[PDB]
Order: C-alpha cells, then structure tokens, then sequence
C-alpha cells in the first residue's frame, strides 16, 4: 500500500506534467497552422 | 447618360464591373438589361463592382446597367406566416403571392441601449436539458454550436414545434412567431423540414426564408437580414418572435466569396476584415424592448458549424463572442447515447435564471449542482475498484440525472411535465431504479400523470411552483407508480 | 503534431491523471 | 462569329472576337485541328476578349488561331441510345462503335429543380452490406456519399453496390467516371458486358457510361460530371424513370476547378481552393436530385485530401447528402473491410419512425458500445486492463467482436481478401448484432467474427478454429 | 477644406481634396446625412486623396458627396458634465438626456506623458478591498488585468472600486465599453443607477460611460477606448485627481485593431493580428500613468483567446499589466465575496522594496497558509480530518478563518444585501491578518469573520454569536 | 526525344543526349515527351505478373504488367533498393528465350546527385543489368526544366517498347524532386502558387505521366509499361497532400517505415498500409495458392499483437494468431541484391503458411530459410522446376513438399 | 519605448551600439544592454510587413537573423595593436512559456557566446536569480 501510493503519486504527477506540455504544444501548433495557412493565401494573391 | 446608367466593362465569377453609374449609393440595387438585379458593393474611382443576383450568363460586356435608386427592402408582417419565401421575400412554396402590406428594409441598425430592458420572459424550448440548465429568455441571442450532424437543427425544430402550446392559447403575450432561415442548405432538406413542421401544425406560426445551395452568393448573404427584418415587424409591435439562422457558417462563406472576388483584402481563413461586423450587426437586432416601446421581443437562435470541435476557429469565435450563451453539442456524447448531445458543462446562458420559471428553478437548481458534482467524479466510475459511499452516491445520482436529460425528437414538453419528471430523480426516487430503465420509467410515468393527474400539473402550472401540497401528492404518485413499476 | 491527435492524447491523459490521483489516495 | 486566339497558358485560352462576343458558357471550336477542341467561355475580360477553359490539350495551338462561336453551351447526345455506350465530356463516343444516333441533344449546363419540384418519400434501400444497412441505411431516391482518403475503399464499395443493387435495378443507371483511373473504366466496361448489363448486340443495355479520367486536362475534369449528370437527368424527366447515378469521384470536379482557378485571376480562398467552391458545388449538386417527375439514387465517391475530413471540399459536400458512409484508413489499416467508420457514418432515415425500433435500438446499441470502447482504448493502453470492472471488460470484449462482425468479404474483392463474397439480408444483420449485444456469443472467439457474412458463419468458424 | 468622396468600399472611404489636405488622424464630417458620419483620416494616398475609415455605416454614400475637414482629430466634450452620461465615440449622447454641455473639448488622439512628466515612484493605490489591497495591490497609474466573467461578481466589483475611488481619493472614474453588447450596456447602466454610482436627478454621478457597441464598425470600436481615455486624462491633467479607467474588454480593442488593419489592406502578422499590434497597444496603454499632475489607473477586462496565454493578443497585453485580479467561480461557491482568488491573483508591486517588509510578510504569510491548507484539503476528505497534528489542525483553523476574513460586504450591494458596506483601510487590513496569523483570535470561531470589515468586527460578531 | 532499342545500356540526360561519353545513340525513331495515355479501348486488364524478387512484395502487394505501384517512405527507408532489386531480378527472363517474359527497364534519376547515379549505374553494370536498362539522368545541378521533363522523356522511351508488343518497366526516382522542379519552373513564370506553394495542377503533373504506364490489348501488340514512381514522405506522414495525391493515381503503394527498418524488418514494408489494386490477378497460381489470405492475416495480427502488449487473458485462436504472425513476419524479411525466383518464394512461404514452422523459434526462421532453400535448390530442382513450370502447386507437389519440409525441419532441429 | 514609432525602436540598438563603440575604439571598455531584442524584432517586422516584404517563419521577414547578427558582431575585444579596448553585449530575449526553440530565441542563441536562462519555476520556488545552471553556458 505504501508502494502503490508512491507509484500512483508519481504517475499522477507525470501525467499532469505531460498535460501541461501537450497543452503548450497544442497552442504553438494552433498558432502556426493559422499563420501558415494565411501566408499561403497571401502568397497566391500577391502573385496575381 | 453615365450618371444614372452604366455599361458593363467585364463580367465574371458573378462580379460585374460597371463603368458609369456616377450617382449610385453604396449597397444600392441596380438592374442589368437582361432583368437581373445586382447590388453595388464597391464604389471605386473608375468603376462600380456589382454583385450579380443570378447567373452571369445573362450579362455581357457592354450590357447597360441602370440604377433603381431603391435600397434593399422586403415584405413583412403577419401574411408571411406559413409561407416559404426566398431571401428577397418572394414566395417559393408555389402557394400564390404573399399579401404583404408593410415592406421593411433588410439592413437596419439594432435598437439602441435605451429602448430595451432586461431579458425576463422565458423562451421555452420543450427540451429538458436546455430549459433547466441553459435557459433562454425572450430578446436573448443563444447560439447552437457543434460539428456536422450533432443535433443542431433538431434543437431549433423542437423549439419551433413547442410554441403551439402557446400559439393555440388565448394569452397573446405568450405567443411566439417563428422564423427559420436556411442558408446554404440543399432544397430537399428544407422540403423535408417544412414537411415535419406541417405535420406538427407549426407552419401556421412559422415563416421560412430560404437561401439554398444553388442560390447566388449575395442571396445567401442577405437571407439572414431579410429574415431579421421580418421578425422585427413582430418585435416592434408588442409581439414576440423567434428566429433561427441555419447556419451563420454558410453565410460567412457567401460573404467571404464576394469579398475576395471584389478583391478586398483577406485576413485569417481568407475572411474579410469586416466578417465580425457582418454578424454583430445582425445578432444585435435581436432584443427585448421596453413597454415604452411595446415590450415586444426578438430571440435569435443562430447556428454555427464547428470543425473537429474547434470552437476557437475564426467564425465560431466571433459569434460565440457576440451571443449570450452557447449550447455545445458533441459527437462523443451523441454516440454514447446522450441525445440531445448537449455538453452540459460547457453550455451556458448568460441570461440564466432571470429567464427560468419558479417551478423549474425549484428543481433545476439542485440538478445543476449534483451534475456538476458528478462531472467531477464521473471518470472514476470505470475503475472505481473501491470508492467510498460518499462519492459512490454522486456517481449514482449522476447517471440517473443524466438519463433524465435524454430526449427523443419532435416531442417538446410542457414546463410542468419537465419539472414533474426532474423532481422524480432529483428527489431520489429513481436512485434504486436501474439506469437502463429510467427512459422507460419517465415515458410511462409521464404518460400516467398526463392521463390521470392533469389537475396536479395544472396546479404546478398555475401556482407556478411546487406547493408543499402538490409536493406530497407527487411523492405518493411516484412511490406508488414505482412500486407498480418494479412488479 | 495534429491538433486532433494532440487532443486525443490530452483526453486520455486527463483521465489517467484523475484515476491515478484517486488510486493514490 | 469567328474569334482569334490571343493567349495560351495551359488549359486557359483567351480569345478575341471582332464582332459578336459569345456569351459565358458558350462552347467554341478551335479551327485547324486533327481532333475536336472545344473551349468553354469562362469570362468576359472586356475589349471583346473572352477567357476560356480548354476541353482538351492546348499543345500546338498558335496565337492568332481561328475559333468559331458554336452559339451554345456544350450539348450532348441524350436519350436511350446512350445506354450501353461510352461518351466524352463533349458527347463523342469513345468506344469505337460509331455515332450515337439520338433524337435530341442537351446542353450540359442547366438550372436545378425548383423547391416546389422536391419530393420527400423516404424508403430504405437495402444493400447487403452489414455496416451500411445496420447503421447508415441508404434511401431509395436519396443522395448517398462515400467519403475516403486515398486507397481506403471508396471505389470497391461503389463496385459492390453496382453488383448488389445496380444489377437487379429495373431502370437505367449512369456511371460517370470523373478524374479517376483509366484502367478502372476498362475494368468496369468489360465487367458490365460480361454480365450483360451492357449489351453490344442488342438494345438491352441498362447502363450508359461517361468518362473524363485523370489523364485529361482540368477543363475536361471540370465538366464530365456535368455530362454524366445531364445524361441521367434525361431518363429522370423525359422518360420519368428510376435512375441510379454513380459518380466516382465528385471531388475531381472541384479539384479540376481549383487547378485553373489561379489562371482565371482569382485570390485563393483557404487551403488553396478557389473562392467559388461552395457555389460551384451548389449549382451542380442541386441538379443531382429526385423530383416528382423521376427519381435519382446517386452514389458519389468523395475523395478526402490529406485524409482531412475538414478540408474545404469534403467538408463542403456533407450538406448535399442524405446518407454518408465515411471510410477510414485507421480502420482499413487493421484489416477491417469495408473500412466504414461506425461512429462517423450517418443516414437521414436512421429514425425509429422509419426503420423501426428494433433496427434503431440495435444500431444505436452497437454505436454506444463502440464509443464506450473508443474512450477506454487510450486508457487500458497505458494503465492496462486489470483494474477494469468486469462490467467494463465485457464491453471491451463485445466491442472487439462487433468491430469484426462489421467486416464482410465483398464479392468484388475476392482478389483482395481471398474470401468468397457474402451478401447479408437486413434481418440477418439486425439479428446477428442483437445477439452479440445480448451476450449470446461471449463464448466464441473474436477471430470467429472476422470476415464472415451472417452470424451462423461466425459460429461455424468458431468450430473450425476450435482447432 | 471641402473634399469630395472618390470611393466607398465597405467602411473605407477615400476622399479627394482640391486645395488643402487634412493631416493623418483628422476627423472629416460627411455632408448631407440624416446623422453624423465621421471619417477618420488614415493615409495620404498621394494625388490629393486621403484614405479614411468611417466611424459608422457608409450605406448610401455617393461618389462626389461632400466632405468637410473638421481640421482636427475626433474631439469630445470633456469635464464634469460628462460624469453620469453615456457617450458615443465622437462624444455624442446616447442616453437621450440632451446635449453633453461642457466647456472643453478634447481631441482623442493625444501623445503620452514625456519622460520628464513621469513619476519616479511606485505607490500602492488603496481600494479598501481586503484581498485586493492585501495580496494583489493595485498600483497608482498601473494597469490591472481583471479575469473571470459572469456569475462571479464582476460588475459589483467594478462598481465598488468606483465608489471606493470617489470615497478614499476623491477621484472619479470612466467606463469605456469596447465592443459592448448593447443588451449588456443598458443593463450596466441601470445597475449603476440603482446602486447610485450614477445619479440622474442630481450631480453626484461618479462615473462617465463611454460606449463602443458591437454593431459599430471596426474604426469605432477601435477608437472608443481612446475617447474614454480622453475623458479620464481630463480628471488628471485638468483637476489632478486619481481617475480610474475601465476598458471592457481589452481583447476587443486589439480585435478592432486587426479589423481596421485588414481593411486598410495591410498584411496580417503572426496569428492574423495586425503588423502594428504592439504599437497600437503601446500608443494607448502608455497614456495611462501617474504624471506629476495626477494619475489614471486602468482596470482592463481580459479575454484570452483559445485559452492560449502565449497567443499574440494576450502576450502583448501582459507587457503592460502591473497586476491581475482573478475573479473565481470556485471561491464564490464558498459564498466568499468578493470572489477574488488569493493565490491566483497577482501584482508587480508585491515587493518588500515597495510595499515594505511588514506588508510583504503578512501577504506572503496569508498565501502560504492558504497554500498549506490546500494541500491538506485532499487528506481531510479521504482519510478523515484527524491524523491532523496539534500543528496541522491549527494551519487549517486559521486558514479557514483567513479565507473568511478575506471576504467582505460592499457598500455597492446595500440596496440588496440588507447589510452595511465596509471600506477597510490598508493598515487595518495588514493588522487584521497579522493577528490571525499571530494566533490572537484562534479562540474566535470561523463565522465570526464571515462578511465583516476590520478585525474589530470579527470580535463583536463573535459576541453576538455567543 | 530519341526512342528505341539503341538506348539500352546507355546513360542519357533529360533530352536524350548521351552522358556516358560512350558515343552518339544510333537512334532512328523519335517520340513526343508529352503524349496522352492510351484510352479505355486500347487496353486489357493487367494479368501477367511483374516479379520483383522480393517475397514481401510479390506475396502481399503483387505487381502485374501495365500496373503502377508506388514506393513511398522517408529518406533512407530503402525505397531505391526495391527498384534496384527489381531491375536485377529481370535477368532471369532477359537471359532466357521467351521474348514475352522479357522486361526492358528504364531508371530516371531526378534531383539526385551525380555520384549516387554513377554508383547506381556501376552496380547495375556489375549485375549485368545495364544491357537491358536505359538510365535517364536529370540530377541536382541540371536546370529545373530538365528535371521537370526527365520523367516524360523517360516515359516516352518506355512507350516505344509498350507500343511494339514488348514489355518495359520504368522507375521514377523520385517524383518529389520533380514536383519541386515543377514548382520552381512554374513560380518563375509568375503562375500563382497554390496549396503548399505548388502549382494548382501538381496532381495533374503526375496523373498525366503515370496514366501512360499501361497494358495494351493484343489488338495493340499486347505490350505494356509498368511504373514504379518513388515519393519521399516526411516524418513517415503518408496522409500528406503530395503523398496522397500520388497514392490516388497509382494501382497501390509499398510503404516503408523507419521504425520497422531499425527494428530489423527489412524491407521495412508496412503490411497494413501497403496495397495492390490488382490483387492476385497479377500472381501465379502457385503464389496465389500460398499467399491468398496472408495479407489480411498479418493485418489482423499486427492489431492483436498490439492489443496484448499486455497478455490480457488471451485465448488460443489469438495465441495461434500471434504464433503465425511472428513466424510469417520473419519469412518476409530479405537481404539486398538477391532477388528470389518465384518457385523459391512459394517453397519458403509454403513452409510458414502451412504451420510447419509454428514450433520453430522465431530467431531460427531466417537461418532455417537459408538451409531449407539450399536443400531444395540443390537436391530437389525437380519440384522447383515443376512448381515453376506447371506454375501451380499440384496435389503431388504439395505432397512432395510437405514431406521435405517436415523431415528437413526435424533433422534441422536436432 | 512602447510609444515611439517602430523605426525608432528598430534604430535604438544600433545607436547605443555606436556609442559603445567609441569606448571600444579608444582603448576603453564599454558594456551595452539591449533590452529586449524580442521587441526590436517585432518593431522591425512591423516595418517589413508594412513595406510588404514576404513574411516567413512566424511572419518574420527573411533578414531578421541579420537584424541581430550585424548588431551583436560589433561587441568585440580588440588586441593591443588596436587599443586593447572592448565592447560587451548583454542582449535580452523574451521567450514564451520557456520555449527556447522559437525562431527568435534560436536566432539569438546562434549569435551570442553563451546564454543565461532564467526559469519561472525557479523564480516562484524562491531561487533567484532564477538561473538554470545546467542549461546556461559561457
């Protein structure tokens, strides 16, 4: 019971950390897709 | 004459570039030889970029364009009821001309800040989840948002159907005329839609403005304004009106299409810098007036289609940001059996209880709370190898309350029927019942009280709340019915 | 790195964290 | 009128007329060519110059070359003498069997049926495919869409439907190949013949064919669907018959347009698409429809670029359908064919009032459990399965078996599966699932449920596997 | 000068002048229109033509229409007679109480306080709110990020601050609604009225309201925060008070900026915002400070897009914030109000070198205890409240006393709570918490501290609670 | 460009000019680089196998003549190797008598590096394969338009054989660098960029080309053109726009993963994601007989192998499924430059598919296959020549085989 | 500062650098602190988008690395034959969410001769200066 407690403390703390990282990775990606998709539109439009 | 008329310099992708027309005003309706109309959206130094309202096969270089001098206005008032009209108010149900006296202008400014008053009258949908946890009041603007096929239009329809309870009634301050705007939809869908409404005898109090898939961009663009005007005639005249925009996503696309073809600058997702302003000026025309102005209202149910649940994409962000709350639908929920797929945790009603009845509040309130509590623990269930009976309790209330929010389509309920059923689980009566049976219980339980007990429901209704008496009567009614039920 | 996948992963880790914190207590 | 070519850039050709400017949509014929080259007028640039899209190769054209206005949009041979034949974008036989002697000719461009012409009858159209039938039933006269990224089963699925439905259908069928593989039109033609749906000796042909494959210039690809659809509208209106329309793949119509779009001088909309995508799709999709005059049962294959269902094209097409079969490479990857996604496929007739509550409760019953299992998947992945409640490890069981019972050996994919094709009747389907859901086979092994027709084959296969 | 309209494209009007071209930023009036149409100038396209942005619908304009250079940027009625009135972007009345009759008019586009006008020091501005003043002290001339929205007392907190600024600093406040929902403004109006901050009968209004409704074109929702700014600068540069500026909400300011930018055809930058995101913000934020004459303090409602704190809109904004006031629904649920979060709310001036060691230590004392208790919270519920030490049982007790002592009755909510509002002083605040930490009232009971002002009241409530 | 038999064994640039400084080409025929692909009427269903020499491919994603099969994967996952082994495997028939079984090869290098190509033509020479190969080279420093044209050029040289009742095989290595060339040429002409910066017609750029690989009917000589275009993915992402653009043109794909490669699985063929739209119609009956259901079996194996990365109270049917899956996976492994003969493949797959190896240790399997194959090749060429000849596995051959494997296996596990 | 036209914010670091250069050039020793190069970069990008130069990674113009290399190459240690003087630059760069891989941060790391990364975690936990001793370098 003391080892399951310890193991589950860690697991839970790793999870949260993973959560915090994926979230930040998500926003970086979200911003780059918009920027990326918009530059693509501008390039096409300017070439005309 | 280059002052009152022009000549087409070039025509393509539905954009006409007219030379002349020196006197046209911004957004003015003009006419091409062939008879086609067009609206002047770009008044440039050397030309007028005209938005053609139809097939540009009928326009050639040199065609003569003349001004109408008139700005876009549409038929309005009570004769449109039970009719199917295009974005210009023309009848498309082939039932004969609309006998319209008054004509209103499609784009008008929303009623200012002074002419209104707090949204206070309930706008009932007949959907328990909505009516108890995401209350809509008259004058409110509540968005229905979700991915493709999640139940969005069904919410609106059940809502429209539901108003017959008051439209067949005598109290004229409870009647709500309905307006359904279909933008970018295929004609078979609307045809199917109007059928379902006819079959429920809701067309009598409904107007259908339809700008479908094959109608030119500009008509799809306008549709929502021209439908808005129609609903304003009611609002202004001490009458109440409900309007469904299905969808604002397709109209945004229509607008983007003209913007880019007129070559205006494109921003994120290729949307023009004024796309936010296109919806805000539309969704603000919905409001609750003050008695000084007639006390009339205009409630709006705008639909937005998200993608892969990206509520932060551009258009979903604007409209969420403009409206008073959102009903969020989810596929995962839908397929898990929760229909309607309302995500109760993320749905909202800025207006809130200011729009719930005392009867509902009497129940809505504790339900809202045990659910929020379940939501905290829910995830545990499936691995709850040994949870204390404290939380094990909330899981049970959790799944039963959830089963009570379920609902079939085309069968909106009377506020009194909803509280009677909600009372049942909220009070704990279905706690020992099997989750698998709540759907069956309610159905039959409600069949029973709608049959045998129309005097208690009439009380609840009238007294507007659950008296200590009716409370006791319900206790017995459910404790004897339940006994019956598990025999 | 797809907003879809990222979301799929967050979904399953938020539950893990929940079930895992429970098991700890 | 006679115009001259002033500029050539790919599939786009600009023409200058001295007198009389051909209206938009008009077809012009280039003079001086071994083969017929049609140019569709696309725009009036002004200065009596029109911008057009070529219906074929632009090689060897010369500035100054002559061009005659034909005085009308592309018009094709329409009527019963199109059946058993193979046509072009421009209506020319391409089967080497001589002229197509029709009484009439029709322009491929036309307005879509009015709102008061719509019909609302809704009859389930049984196909013999477990998944479709169970969960996303097709409807007679309805609009059906098969969505899928490259190589997930769109065409094979269209192939087994031609077999399980087109073949018994008493009425015509029109199969329009839009921007797909030439090899494929040759496989189908010769199959139609070997099975008598196409008769080269008599007038018993029950299928007309129209093709504008991937080896064609954008222009041809932006129009074959129109030609195809036009042939079909004739049998709907002028004969009043029950038509079956197969299009593979309608995405090609939209990719065709995006390919010339920039040469038409347009600022791109998002994802590279042209700004008129939706309207371009709307005026077309709105003709592919059942009316009070006749009935069309359209089965359209819909390509999904980069496998992204949100791509402006696939995304814009959902609204035009009454039933949708979404295929997924994630399912296919597991060897589950047809690779339909059970939680992303829908039908407008999945209504208790239309298919019945037994049909309906099973379907939804199957979907809940697959959803329930989807949610657990990522979690037992890491945390394993021990901690799960016997209540929950039974749904993992049943789900995995259903997941399999949903696969089926198609009769058009024996070359693929090494299994004889099975066609299951609607009641054998409903029942089979009803029992799995009921716990009536929790003893048989999953594998027994993989690649089989009716539930009895799953029971037999258990024994065969029993050793 | 009289120009003509040469082109109208949406909310962008091009005007050609024959003799004399208006400089950039000037306001031009369109001639012959039912209502006032102000075109702000944005560029000099060359050839005697200016490119402007309309401040209202261009519907109906005609090429050739006449335009009169008002020879100056948008100017508005400034001064006392604005207090309690509701005003447009171009300083017009939208409350229908007749003309805003002031003596001075103030152009909205103004530069900011030269370096030599800058104050060289950090001073806390006291509001009388125990949480705010104890854990997340506002700063004079600083900018505060007010997080949290509905259900959590946002509007009552905005209204107590107003009152408490009038009371303790004789300073007045302005309210700029940037992209306000017409429904919500009218509701804000009557709510201030019912609580008095606005008085229609007399001249005791302590707020001037400036509105930029959501229907207004980009350019209008773009400038209204400047207009509100103009007004506030008066009560500082003309009457040297300590004004309060409320921009609701700071995100719609930025968005209005992008719309305007896109309309002027400029290439968007990262995430679609304007190339000038940082300057558009800086030219406005910087006019909010403590000059030698007085100071403007701004409470800015922040909306964070996609819950992304590194999104360019939000990220840029924090560059200027000196503190955040996080309203929390969770706290509210404890009944605790103001529902400010004592651990999430922050402040730049919470430095002993600025608030002084005492203040700094108490604050850091209150938070740790609140943190520790947070830890135990998990234990208590599961393993039950008792392996708890003579020590662990004290941190809880006090923490729970503290949590309550941090709540408080607002004078704004007297017409409603049937209770008397309290404006606790900074000194009283630090002492209060000092002692609880100290252990001076460990004998007192929790509920003695719920909804009271100064610790003295915690004592007396105990008495009445036997 | 120049076309015809004169080019065999020669290295030409994108226009036909020799670059092996071995003299002028003696060309008598010419051909337009850009000709539309033969229509519907002139072709016949693909039915004759095009043997690669690679079990994994020839058994799971069969390639027939007139077929287009794509080789796709990240940098260095082995895409070219598949192509070389294929070219080399053709000596078998080319050194033979039968002219219908012969296959002339064309190898188009695009954007590649001259030293790599030089390395490439060396190996081909050392394998005595140049004799039947033409190499069109359009390398890294060649102008964009040469790189762009190169594929059409090489195609045209292949149609010469296709239109004359002969058989040709063309490798487009790779179609990724060509697209870049096209993109460059195109932007420099000021044609508005489209999705991902490429011309709005990059699909068309490749469809036009690959439609040309085809099987003509006897009415047109019965010749054929088979294409093996290569495409480079990034981060193994096959859903990518270009990758799917090309996957939607060819008659299947061979997807190579770096994960599998590092793991020891070479070829790194990903069973599940690779396909052949021709199916068994491009397979000899011997092969169809042994590998008829193997593909979906291995797909279903990969799944459960994942579903039990935690031995979840697993039954027998799945223990058997995992036991076959692993053994079969080892047999599909293969080294480089040693293309096997069809009957050789049938012998070894046979052993596995029949369960005779279900009790051998996975680690043993590779060694066993070298031992076993040795035995049958040396001793039993009568059974190999019959399986090869009959082209099927008769009832006695199937019995002579059961006998050999089981007994050799036993002596082998002594 | 925050209120000066972008061109002035853009210019500022070059001017200060020239002033530091007088000392470097005369046997003297100066220290220049660019706070921050993050905001200078956005000022220059505003200029570049307004001039219409192709936006690239993060919408930054293609030459933002040079905006920085040119500037920081001027910090330097001369030898005796040139005075022995010197210029030391401590440029500041603001990362978002501790992301040191962003375009601008990376640019600047690839120019200077080490970094001093301060961590938010450290800062709250009470370690100040919040230096990250493993990541930082000289």
């Amino acid at each position: 019971q003391s080892a399951r407690m310890t193991a589950m403390d860690n697991a839970s703390k790793n999870a949260s950390e993973m959560i915090d990282k994926l979230t930040l990775t998500f926003n970086r990606t979200r911003q780059a897709v918009i920027t990326k998709e918009l530059i693509e539109i501008i390039s096409g439009a300017a070439a005309l | 004459d280059l002052e009152e008329t022009g000549r087409v310099l070039s025509i393509g992708d539905g954009i006409a570039r007219v030379h002349g027309l020196r006197n046209v005003q911004a957004e003015e309706m003009v006419e091409f030889s062939s008879g086609l109309k067009g609206m002047s959206l770009n008044l440039e130094p050397d030309n007028v970029g005209v938005v053609v309202f139809g097939n540009d096969k009928l326009i050639k270089e040199g065609d003569i364009v003349k001004r109408t001098g008139a700005i876009v206005d549409v038929p309005v008032g009570e004769e449109l009821l039970g009719r199917v009209v295009d974005a210009l108010g023309n009848a498309i149900d082939g039932k004969g001309p609309i006998g319209s006296k008054a004509r209103r202008r499609v784009g008008l400014k929303a009623p200012g800040i002074i002419p209104r008053i707090s949204v206070r009258e309930p706008m009932q949908t007949g959907i328990k989840a909505v009516d108890s946890l995401v209350p809509i009041g008259r004058g409110q603007r509540e968005l229905i948002i979700g991915d493709r096929q999640t139940g969005k239009t069904s919410i609106a329809i059940d809502t429209i159907i539901n108003q017959k309870r008051f439209n067949d009634g005598t109290d004229e301050k409870k009647k709500l005329y309905c307006i359904y705007v279909a933008i970018g939809q295929k004609r078979s869908t609307v045809a199917q839609l109007v059928k379902r409404l006819t079959d429920a005898d809701a067309m009598k109090y409904t107007i259908v403005v339809s700008a479908t898939a094959s109608d030119a961009a500009p008509l799809q663009y306008l549709a929502p304004y021209s439908g808005c005007s129609m609903g304003e005639y009611f609002r202004d005249n001490g009458k109440h009106a409900l309007i469904i925009y299905d969808d604002l996503s397709k109209q945004a696309v229509a607008y983007r299409q003209m913007s880019l073809l007129l070559r205006r600058p494109p921003g994120r997702e290729a949307y023009p810098g004024d796309v936010f302003y296109l919806h805000s000026r539309l969704l603000e025309r919905a409001a609750k007036m003050n008695d000084a102005f007639g006390g009339g209202s205009l409630t709006a149910l705008p639909v937005i289609e998200t993608q892969a649940g990206d509520v932060s994409a551009y258009i979903p962000t604007n409209v969420i940001s403009i409206t008073d709350g959102q009903i969020f639908l989810e596929t995962e929920l839908f397929y898990k059996g929760i229909r309607p797929a309302i995500n109760v945790g993320l749905s909202v009603s800025r207006v809130g209880s200011a729009a719930q009845t005392r009867a509902m509040k009497q129940v809505a309130g504790t339900m809202k709370l045990e659910l929020a509590q379940y939501r905290e623990v829910a995830a545990f269930a499936q691995f709850g190898s040994d949870l204390d009976a404290a939380t094990q309790q909330l899981l049970s209330r959790g799944v039963r309350l959830t089963e009570l929010l379920k609902q079939g389509q085309y069968s909106p309920m009377a506020i009194e029927e909803q509280v009677a059923v909600i009372y049942a689980g909220v009070r704990g009566y279905l706690d020992k019942l099997e989750p698998s049976k709540i759907t069956k219980f309610e159905n039959a339980f409600l069949s029973h009280v709608i049959s045998q007990h129309q005097a208690l429901l009439s009380k609840i209704r009238t007294d507007g709340k659950i008296s200590e008496e009716s409370d006791a009567k319900l206790k017995e009614i459910v404790t004897n019915f339940l006994a019956g039920f598990e025999a | 790195a797809t907003l879809k996948d990222i979301t799929r992963r967050l979904k399953s880790i938020k539950n893990i964290q929940k079930i895992t914190k429970s098991m700890k207590m | 009128t006679t115009g001259r070519i002033v500029a050539v850039i790919g599939a786009v050709v600009d023409v200058q007329f001295d007198e009389g400017l051909p209206p938009i949509l008009n077809a012009l014929e280039v003079q001086g060519r071994e083969t017929r080259l049609v140019l569709e007028v696309a725009q009036h640039l002004g200065e009596s110059t029109v911008r057009t899209i070529a219906m074929d190769g632009t090689e060897g054209l010369v500035r100054g070359q002559k061009v005659l206005d034909s005085g009308a949009p592309i018009r094709i041979p329409v009527g019963p003498e199109t059946l058993g034949r193979i046509m072009n974008v421009i209506g020319e036989p391409i089967d080497e069997r001589g002229p197509i002697k029709t009484k009439q000719f029709a322009a491929i461009h036309a307005e879509a049926p009015e709102f008061v012409e719509m019909s609302v009858e809704q009859e389930i159209l049984v196909t013999g495919i477990k998944v479709v039938d169970l969960l996303a039933p097709y409807a007679k006269g309805g609009k059906i869409g098969l969505f899928g990224g490259a190589g997930v089963g769109k065409t094979v699925l269209i192939m087994e439907l031609i077999n399980n439905v087109a073949k018994a259908h008493g009425g015509y069928s029109v199969f329009a190949g839009v921007g797909e593989r030439t090899r494929e039109g040759n496989d189908l033609y010769h199959e139609m013949i070997e099975s008598g749906v196409i008769n080269l000796k008599d007038a018993t042909s029950k299928v007309a064919l129209v093709y504008g494959q991937m080896n064609e210039p954008p222009g041809a690809r932006a129009r074959v669907a129109l030609t195809g659809l036009t042939v079909a509208e004739y049998f709907r209106d002028q004969e009043g018959q029950d038509v079956l329309l197969f299009i593979d793949n309608i995405f090609r119509f939209t990719q065709a347009g995006s390919e010339v779009s920039a040469l038409l001088g347009r600022i791109p909309s998002a994802v590279g698409y042209q700004p008129t995508l939706a309207t371009d799709m709307g005026t077309m999709q709105e003709r592919i429809t059942t009316t009070k005059k006749g009935s069309i049962t359209s089965v359209q294959a819909i390509y999904v670029p980069a496998d992204d269902l949100t791509d402006p094209a696939p995304a814009t097409t959902f609204a035009h359908l009454d039933a949708t079969t979404v295929l997924s490479r994630a399912i296919a990857e597991l060897g589950i064919y047809p690779a339909v996604d059970p939680l992303d496929s829908t039908s407008r007739i999945m209504d208790p009032n239309i298919v019945g509550s037994e049909h309906y409760d099973v379907a939804r019953g199957v979907q809940k459990i697959l959803q329930d299992y989807k949610s657990l998947q990522d979690i037992i992945a890491i945390l394993g399965m021990d901690e799960l409640s016997e209540e929950d490890k039974l749904t993992v069981s049943r789900a995995r078996k259903i997941q399999r019972f949903l696969s089926q050996p198609f009769q058009v994919a024996e070359v693929f599966t090494g299994h004889l094709g099975k066609l299951v009747p609607l009641k054998e389907t409903i029942k089979g699932f009803q029992q799995i859901l009921a716990g009536e086979y929790d003893h048989l092994p999953e594998q027994a449920f993989y690649m089989v027709g009716p539930i009895e084959e799953a029971v037999a296969k258990a024994d065969k596997l029993a050793e």
